[PDB]
């Protein structure tokens, strides 16, 4: 509540300018920092700004305005590795402590060149019974609902980048144990593309 | 007219006998409003003006925190310089630090300053644009190099241009009765004969604020500079000031000599002759 | 008031 | 001559217990600040130490206390642990020239009603369908870590004994196995994708490994199942021919 | 180590009148280093209730202090200011003259 950010998510397509704001209220705020936090990790300082105005650094630009009490951060030419939580932070002239925002979260939506939406069935190394359903190669305009029956787990979407082939790919995973479950009948709470490929189990 | 906020710090090492004597004082114009002294029992920034007492314990925790950081800074600086100059722990050395703001007639930013000395001698300071450092010494330019990489100047410039002005403006409004007061010099003039054939005329200026004043002697139209004995302006103890200026003259020619008194708190400049 | 981030040598 | 360091990386405690986290600044830095970060939220300042004394306090309560030593390392002690003290406790180191603050990894504290609640993951690997390989000339393995508590796991993939990063993506966050419960157990998936031809060479060996952070040796264990200590749990496949 | 010797002035806050209460100031300035010893004397005996200002300094880095005391001037009493510093090879007395 001393320094304020919307949580997001904020979505930006790959290659396009991302923009994040942050506002603060103490007029004696003198020093400003942006930090970046990857899932599971600590914050990393990406830019400090000590003077009113604009500061460019590679792909990153901060804009500070103390009359109006905001700092913007723009990110040019967005990459998939920019997906992260961006934390805004101020040090006041009172002291040496940082006051941090809630953090705004950025997802960079990757672009699929040729969508080939499909649901495949995958079996266990060890036993037969254990079985999983992988919805893959769909395009970035598709959400994936969690189902509403506690026997049937469905992951959120996740994007992998094969850097050798230069290929990108969305995927979600679905599993239950219960007998009354198959890959045609997982992902039914989702809007699956009409053309999605369901090859025999 | 114009106004200033200046802070002054002095650390002085002691051979054994503990840690350095640290003394910090803050002014607005010619009026002290805070102090810290490391040998005082309080261990806190202390008010020294009526109008700063209006601030609460969060302002004071804050000054105490930051003035303690200034004293700790000077302690490691001392130790670092003793190394760069190749000097003993036996010795007793001094660092001094001065910084602040000026504003114009409207309370708007005019100038910022930041200067540091070791023993009595300039060590490193901000240039007037505030983006770069004068360092004449060989040790001083190693300090320059570390502070350029770490953006030390840019951070200072934010305080001096920004929050230093913001706070001077607060203290001026808060303290308006004492700090935007101008006090007229009560002037008088003495005459005791030095010799037969010659006499001292002494021109006095008492009970004035601020301390800026000009006292010159004229003879007919011309000015005595080679011949005037000034003294440095001095505090009365009550927060006003005193100065005099003196000239020796041929006896019987006192009517030829006039004392020109120029000060902010007088409608027009005064001129006194020696009334018989 | 008094600068926070005063730097060492 | 290294960066900021903290230990332990992970911790598990019951309500009312006490805890003492360690942190040491980057060589050349001598100020440490401690912050608390709840999930999805911003770091909250607890306090900062300089020259072995406490330089500034945040707005936390008495049961949070700290020390810094001669070598500049610091301890954060918390007692009367509360469930809501679960957090990333971060340490940040700073010099006194520039005053920029650089964060450590953190100590990740979970405070739970009871230790009986703690479980390691079961890990399984699923092998690509032949349908995906004929349709796209690509091969996706999925790894499933399941029924673990708490949500502090690292999941990596290893191909012929070397960790790999390209073709991986792991879920950002686990999911709850029954969401209704405060103490629910978790699941998490990761996919590794490789070319058909790479998967089809049967001399390539594929491992999904899950580092799980559990109980220390200090803690009590009555139960029949193996004490869920810190451990690695793995599953694997080899490639299969055309 | 740059050594500088002080400039002592001795004077009253208000114009001195015999029998009226006042303050006697001793103002030492222009000196370095800061270890200075300063006494106000009444007929060569040190005065006891002597206060002084916080140490501070001018543009050229040299120090100044104000030393002051409550007193009543009467013809017969002679007041003065005694100062020792490292630059002066013996303490230095400056007598209070009613018109300097």
């Amino acid at each position: 509540k001393e320094v304020e950010q919307n949580s997001g998510p904020l979505s930006v397509p790959e290659g396009a300018i991302a923009s994040l704001n942050c506002t603060y209220s103490d007029r004696g705020s003198q020093s400003f920092f942006w930090y970046r936090q990857y899932s599971g990790k600590s914050p990393e300082l990406i830019m400090f700004i000590y003077s009113n105005g604009d500061k460019e650094d590679g792909r990153f630009t901060a804009q500070l305005n103390k009359a109006s009490q905001y700092i913007s951060l723009l990110i040019r030419d967005s990459k998939l590795s920019d997906s992260a939580t961006y934390l805004c932070a101020v040090r006041t002239n009172s002291g040496y402590a940082l006051n941090f925002g809630k953090g705004t979260s950025l997802l960079v939506t990757p672009h699929i060149q040729k969508p080939d939406p499909a649901v495949y069935q995958l079996r266990d190394s060890k036993s037969s019974d254990k079985s999983v359903c992988l919805f893959t190669d769909f395009d970035s305009q598709t959400n994936v609902s969690q189902s509403k029956d506690s026997d049937v787990y469905i992951t959120d979407k996740c994007v992998l980048d094969m850097r050798s082939m230069d290929f990108k790919s969305n995927s979600a995973v679905a599993w239950s144990n219960k007998s009354d479950f198959a890959c045609a009948n997982a992902f039914n709470n989702s809007i699956i593309p009409e053309d999605t490929f369901f090859p025999s189990p | 007219g114009s106004h200033s906020m200046r802070y002054f710090f002095t650390s002085v090492s002691r051979p054994g006998r503990g840690e350095p004597r640290f003394i910090a004082v803050g002014y607005v114009d010619d009026t002290q409003f805070v102090r810290f002294d490391s040998d005082a029992a309080s261990q806190r920034m202390e008010p020294r003006a009526p109008w700063i007492e209006q601030e609460g314990p969060e302002y004071w925790d804050g000054e105490t925190r930051k003035v303690k950081a200034h004293s700790q800074t000077h302690r490691v600086d001392l130790g670092t310089l003793r190394g760069y100059y190749n000097q003993s722990e036996a010795g007793s050395h001094t660092v001094q630090r001065m910084y602040g703001c000026d504003v114009g007639s409207d309370w708007r930013f005019l100038r910022g300053y930041h200067q540091y000395a070791y023993d009595g001698k300039d060590y490193i300071a901000l240039k007037e644009d505030l983006r770069s450092w004068t360092a004449a010494d060989m040790a001083a330019q190693t300090t320059k190099h570390k502070w350029e990489a770490a953006h030390v100047a840019e951070q200072l410039r934010a305080y001096l241009e920004g929050t230093c002005v913001e706070w001077l403006r607060r203290y001026l409004e808060n303290g308006k009765e004492t700090l935007q007061r101008t006090d007229a010099p009560k002037t008088h003039m003495t005459h005791h004969a030095v010799s037969d054939h010659e006499a001292t005329l002494r021109c006095w200026a008492l009970s004035f604020y601020p301390a800026e004043i000009t006292l010159t002697w004229q003879r007919d139209g011309e000015d005595q500079t080679q011949d005037t004995e000034l003294v440095e302006t001095r505090p009365a103890g009550d927060g006003t000031f005193q100065k005099w200026a003196a000239v020796v003259v041929p006896s019987g020619q006192e009517q030829r000599y006039t004392c020109h008194v120029q000060h902010e708190g007088l409608p027009k400049p005064l001129t006194l002759r020696w009334e018989p | 008031s008094l600068y926070n981030t005063v730097a060492t040598l | 001559d290294a960066g900021v360091t903290q230990s332990p990386t992970h911790l598990i405690k019951t309500r009312g217990q006490q805890v003492t986290l360690r942190c040491s600044p980057k060589q050349g830095h001598d100020t440490v600040s401690w912050y608390q970060q709840a999930l999805g939220q911003g770091p909250q300042f607890i306090f900062q130490y300089y020259e072995e004394e406490e330089r500034q306090r945040g707005n936390f309560p008495d049961r949070f206390s700290g020390h810094q030593f001669p070598n500049y390392s610091s301890e954060l002690n918390v007692n009367a642990l509360l469930l809501g003290d679960s957090a990333l406790y971060l340490c940040a180191s700073s010099d006194t020239v520039s005053y920029e603050q650089y964060f450590g990894p953190g100590t990740r504290l979970t405070v739970t009603e009871d230790l009986k609640n703690v479980f390691p993951p079961e890990v399984a690997v699923f092998e690509p369908s032949e349908a995906e390989i004929s349709h796209t000339q690509k091969a996706t393995l999925v790894c499933l870590a399941t029924g673990f508590y708490p949500d502090h796991v690292e999941l990596s993939w290893w191909v012929n004994g070397k960790e790999v990063h390209s073709g991986v993506c792991t879920d950002p966050q686990p999911l709850k196995e029954q969401p209704a419960l405060n103490d629910s157990r978790y699941a998490l998936s990761s996919r590794l994708r490789v070319s058909a031809t790479f998967w089809q060479d049967p001399r390539n060996h594929f491992r999904c490994q899950v580092q799980f952070y559990g109980l220390s040796e200090n803690d009590e264990w009555t139960q029949d199942r193996a004490k869920p200590v810190t451990q690695i749990v793995s599953a694997e496949a080899w490639g299969r021919a055309d | 180590m740059i050594q500088r010797t002080p400039k002592i002035q001795v004077y009253s806050r208000h114009p001195a009148e015999n029998g009226k209460s006042n303050f006697l100031n001793c103002y030492v300035s222009g000196f370095h280093p800061s270890d200075i010893e300063v006494d106000l004397l009444k007929n060569g005996e040190r005065i006891e209730k002597v206060e002084h200002s916080d140490l501070s300094f001018s543009k050229d880095w040299s120090f100044y202090l104000l030393y002051y005391t409550e007193f009543t001037p009467t013809e017969k009493d002679e007041y003065a200011c005694r100062v020792n510093h490292v630059t002066l090879s013996q303490p230095k007395i400056v007598k209070w003259d009613r018109d300097m």
